RNA sequence: AUGUAUUAAGGAGAGUAUAACUUAAUUUAUGUUUAUGAUAGAGGUUAUCAACAUAUGAACUCUUAGAGAAAUUACUUAAUAAACGAAGUGAAUUGAAAUAUCUUAUUAACUUCAGGAAAAGAAAUCAAACGAGAUUCUAUGAUUAGUGUGAACGAAAAUAGAGCAGCCUAUUAAAAUAAGUAAAAUGGCUUUAAAGCUGUUUGAAUAUUGUGGGGAACCUUCCUCAAAGGCUAAAUAUAAUACAUGAGUUACAGAGAAAAGUACCGUGAGGGAAAGCUUUGAAAUAGUAGUUUU
């Protein structure tokens, strides 16, 4: 999906006023409250919504498709059947389910 | 100048012309002398009837279970003007 | 008119507001009227004054204990 | 009027939006206060479970020096004596979530369609007193709990002092309540192959044949066992005794009819209608014909104002505006089937040949 | 250093200088109310 | 047509405990060994 | 509470009659059996 | 966070059955289905043991007649936030390793006007000797042509996709086809010198039977269009609501706010918290105990 999002110091709420005077306080100088060093500051290199998709040549993707079929074929894990592939459920149950005699609980 | 100043000003907090009534209603007019003349056309009276011999009370015995009215096939059952008129002709036609 | 104390909407939380004021009126009657005297604590049993007095005492102790704590103190 | 209806619909939406914002906030304040009150019962059960871990080990090590804990002072963390519960925890008076209520009666229908009633014999399937069969005495639908007045279900409880004299004992034994999910119905069913009656445990119940009565706001239904489809009759319940008090009106005076409609005079003094509804409210939908007429006039005056410059038109401007009325009246010429045919000959000749 | 500038202050000046009417009836006052209304303030004036 | 599956039959009414007059029938005191349906 | 509910019903039935009566008058203006002009005998049972 | 759908004025004060919301603060009715539902009892305060759909009573005060120190006065069937849009006005920080042109930037901001969108719009448009065929949004074309001393700024044709709609008889009521206009000089804007906007002073022509505009100094031929009159939905912007999705968050995270623009600070504009649950209990730190040393 690639939709994660975090706020930087340029998107965190609040005013961009200078917190403390540049000097005279004896404490470490500070700028805005939205700095990453501050409690509720913004994550500098945080996640942003972007596209995580990559490219793959149509010919390489087609070779990987037949390579997966060949892996199953050479191992006996590829079973090809005739068209009309469906589970042969009993005709009695199929007749009840359509009729509505069977409840959802029993039908499932 | 602190928290109390931020509360809404009331007549019990200040003087010097701060008048604020309580929505009692104008019962007259002011004069130029600083007095008040009451206008009895604005004064209100309470019409309470005679309750002697009145058998109804604000309660009904719980032996009579609550029941709502039924108006089958009538969307505006109790608000039907036709039912009010039809019920008027039969009961009271004079007035 | 009797004013009501300014309070917070939720007691200890919320904005500060003030409930509506109370108005009392004293009428000068043409015929006197005298109120009965309140029943004695021994005759208030029709109101379950015994159970009500026990609950009241417990509530008074609870508010007194909170007041001691509000002073930053504890009962030794 | 169309413009007056939009005025009411808009106002109805503003007040509805304001109420939802306040209700949403109030629901969260009460849910936080209630969850915090229920936490006091969780904390107690957790403290007692850890104390039993300390007591079992102490008894194993000391042996002949095992302390007499039943003679010790109360635990100030909760105020309970030894081996004694709290009234809130023995009666299960804690208000639970609406999702929990639906789960406590999942086996006997829904909270609002309940197929278990007082007077039914149930069997416990949880706790220490499992397989215990008893009769229901009362049923609390707020927490979905049930009381079974069985001697084995009694448990010590610490009585608060605000409801106890100085001469009474602090601890007492009371019947403990159970949730409806911890019990199942016990009913005798006739064995069809043998022909004798034996008690069976009903794992599930569901409502059936539901019919409401809107005039009385009543409801009557039946309960059955799914799978086997065995309708189980309801237990014999005694209706509440309704009495006539002295402060109530006599039936003869309640049923007395005294209202006769009128047509030439209002049902009550016209001045009363001003006390029933607000004459100047923005929610008023029934207006007088003069008021609606005046509203329509204002819109007609605005119209005439936009059309006032027509008197300042030059003769050429009037000539062109008149020709449109005539041109627009001519209409659009129609293609006769005779001409449509001659057109098709050109289409086919230039398309096929 | 700070000074006791609220000494002898009256509440008639607060209403005149920061009251509601002082703002709805002016061009710049309307902006103040609209700014505080957008922020969600309950106390729009005084 | 009759099917090979058994479905829940039509509903039946169970006699109330007050109406059961079977002599050899005593209520159960414990739910140990009782059938569950 | 019960006294307040009784007062609420009184205000509901009175407001219901006022609107039901205001509408019946209009409905009667178009009724051939009723003649609102003459008040001494405004109703005549239709044949 | 994005997407989809729907909608197109917002808040406050006080009061009230503390799930129930407006002094009526739990109104009164209709239809259908009700366990094969929907997605043969008890129970009117020991209440609301019924959901859906359609109606319905009530709905206070201020913002919001006048006035005033908003929630008052005095009257009365008095009533419209923000964001987004267009035009007008229009910086500076910054970069050029200084700095004036330039850049920042037809930016921020302010004012006016307007609607649910607005604006724009059916060629006096582009192309190049072949042809395309209104407007709007996105991408490519394009760190291109080109401009600039530099730093940097920067198109169009065309292509692809979203939408697609043409007209004047405009599906709302408008033109007798546009003269102080086109254009020139001069002072500016824009900009590549053209085209386009504009103050001052001047000032044309009448249609392919070649009249007028444009095709990037300028002239000419040819091509192309037809100004000085107008109408037009959709794709677009913003806000609210609902839903869907998640190698998004899980309580110093997410949002500023899991009870918030509240508490609190400030004369004011304005600034702006902490705080989840019944689980787990790390380190630091404190008082002891055991072994050992002093
Ligand atoms: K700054
Ligand atoms: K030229
Ligand atoms: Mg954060
Ligand atoms: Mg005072
Ligand atoms: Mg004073
Ligand atoms: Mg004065
Ligand atoms: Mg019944
Ligand atoms: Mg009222
Ligand atoms: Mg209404
Ligand atoms: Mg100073
Ligand atoms: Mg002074
Ligand atoms: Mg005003
Ligand atoms: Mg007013
Ligand atoms: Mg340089
Ligand atoms: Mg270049
Ligand atoms: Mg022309
Ligand atoms: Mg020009
Ligand atoms: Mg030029
Ligand atoms: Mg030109
Ligand atoms: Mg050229
Ligand atoms: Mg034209
Ligand atoms: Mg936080
Ligand atoms: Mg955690
Ligand atoms: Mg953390
Ligand atoms: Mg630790």
């Amino acid at each position: 999906r690639g939709m994660a999002s975090t706020k930087t110091r340029y998107e965190v709420h609040g005013s961009h006023k200078k917190m403390s005077p540049q000097k005279g306080t004896g404490n470490a100088r500070r700028g805005t409250r939205q700095s990453p060093l501050m409690k509720g500051g913004g994550k500098t290199f945080g996640p942003k919504p972007r596209d995580f998709s990559t490219k793959l040549n149509k010919k390489v993707y087609d070779l990987a498709w037949r390579t997966a079929l060949s892996y199953r074929y050479k191992r006996g894990e590829l079973i090809v059947t005739e068209d009309g592939l469906d589970l042969p459920l009993p005709n009695d149950f199929l007749w009840l389910a359509g009729g509505g005699k069977l409840s959802r609980e029993l039908e499932d | 100048g602190l928290k109390y100043r931020k509360l809404r000003l009331t007549t019990k907090d200040v003087n010097k012309g701060f008048y604020k009534g309580n929505r009692t209603g104008s019962m007259g007019t002011h004069t130029s002398y600083g007095t008040y003349k009451i206008d009895y056309t604005k004064v209100r009276t309470y019409v309470c009837p005679d309750l002697t011999g009145f058998k109804l009370t604000p309660f009904v015995s719980k032996t009579i279970r609550p029941v709502h009215d039924q108006f089958p096939g009538d969307k505006l059952g109790p608000k039907n003007p036709a039912t009010y008129l039809a019920r008027w002709k039969s009961e009271n036609g004079l007035d | 008119v009797n004013q009501r104390m300014h309070e917070q909407r939720h007691g200890d939380v919320g904005n500060w507001r003030r409930p509506k004021s109370q108005k009392m009126m004293i009428a000068e009657l043409a015929k006197p009227f005298v109120w009965p005297k309140p029943p004695a604590e021994d005759a208030r049993e029709a109101f379950d004054y015994a159970m009500w007095k026990k609950q009241k005492t417990a509530q008074e102790q609870d508010t007194k204990f909170q007041g001691i704590r509000a002073q930053g103190e504890v009962v030794p | 009027m169309d413009k007056l209806l939009r005025r009411v619909r808009m106002a109805e939406g503003m007040v509805a939006r304001r109420a939802q914002r306040k209700n949403a906030l109030l629901k969260r304040i009460t849910e936080r206060k209630q969850n915090k009150k229920n936490g006091e019962a969780f904390t107690e059960a957790i403290q007692q479970r850890k104390a039993a871990v300390e007591a079992r080990n102490e008894d194993w090590m000391l042996g002949p020096l095992a302390p007499r804990r039943e003679l010790d002072e109360i635990t100030l963390s909760n105020g309970n004596f030894f081996g004694s519960l709290s009234p809130t925890r023995a009666l299960l008076e804690s208000e639970v979530s609406e999702e929990e209520r639906k789960a406590r009666v999942a086996w006997c229908g829904s909270p609002k369609f309940l197929c278990i009633a007082p007077g039914d014999r149930v069997v416990v399937i949880e706790g220490h007193h499992k397989d215990l069969i008893g009769t229901i005495e009362k049923l609390n639908t707020r927490n979905m709990t049930v009381e079974i007045q069985s001697e084995k279900l009694k448990t010590n409880t610490t009585v608060p002092q605000f409801m106890q004299n100085d001469a009474d004992k602090p601890v007492t034994q009371i019947y403990a309540r159970l949730p409806i999910s911890s019990v199942r119905l016990v009913h005798p069913l006739k064995d069809p192959q043998t022909g004798e009656y034996r008690d069976v445990i009903i794992r599930e119940l569901r409502p059936r044949n539901i019919v409401h009565d809107r005039p009385t706001r009543t409801r009557s239904m039946r309960r059955f066992v799914p799978g086997e489809n065995i309708i189980i009759p309801w237990p014999k319940q005694e209706p509440i005794k309704r009495e006539d008090q002295p402060a109530d009106t006599l039936r003869i005076d309640v049923d007395e009819k005294t209202f006769v409609p009128t047509l030439f005079r209002p049902p009550a003094p016209q001045q009363v209608l001003d006390e029933l509804r607000n004459k100047y409210s923005i929610f008023r939908t029934r207006h007088t014909p003069e008021y609606i007429a005046k509203k329509e006039q204002e819109e007609q005056e605005k119209e005439a104002k936009k059309s006032a410059a027509k008197a300042m038109l030059t003769p050429v401007q009037e000539y062109n505006r008149k020709q449109r009325e005539l041109r627009r009246a001519r209409g659009q010429p129609a293609l006769t089937e005779e001409m449509l045919a001659k057109i098709g000959e050109v289409v086919a000749r230039n398309k096929l040949g | 250093g700070p000074r006791p500038t609220m000494s002898g202050a009256t509440r008639l000046v607060q209403k005149r200088r920061h009251g509601f009417l002082s703002r709805v009836k002016t061009k710049n006052g309307q902006k103040t109310l609209k700014r505080r209304l957008a922020k969600g303030r309950l106390r729009l004036s005084a | 047509r009759q099917v090979n599956l058994v479905l829940p039959g039509q509903p039946t009414r169970a006699d109330a405990p007050e109406k059961i007059r079977d002599p050899n029938y005593e209520p159960a005191t414990s739910g140990a060994g009782l059938q569950e349906i | 509470r019960n006294v307040k509910q009784t007062m609420r019903g009184i205000k509901h039935v009175l407001t219901e009659r006022f609107y039901a009566w205001e509408d019946a008058v209009k409905l009667a203006e178009q009724d051939p059996e009723i003649d609102l002009s003459n008040p001494e005998n405004p109703y005549t049972p239709s044949t």
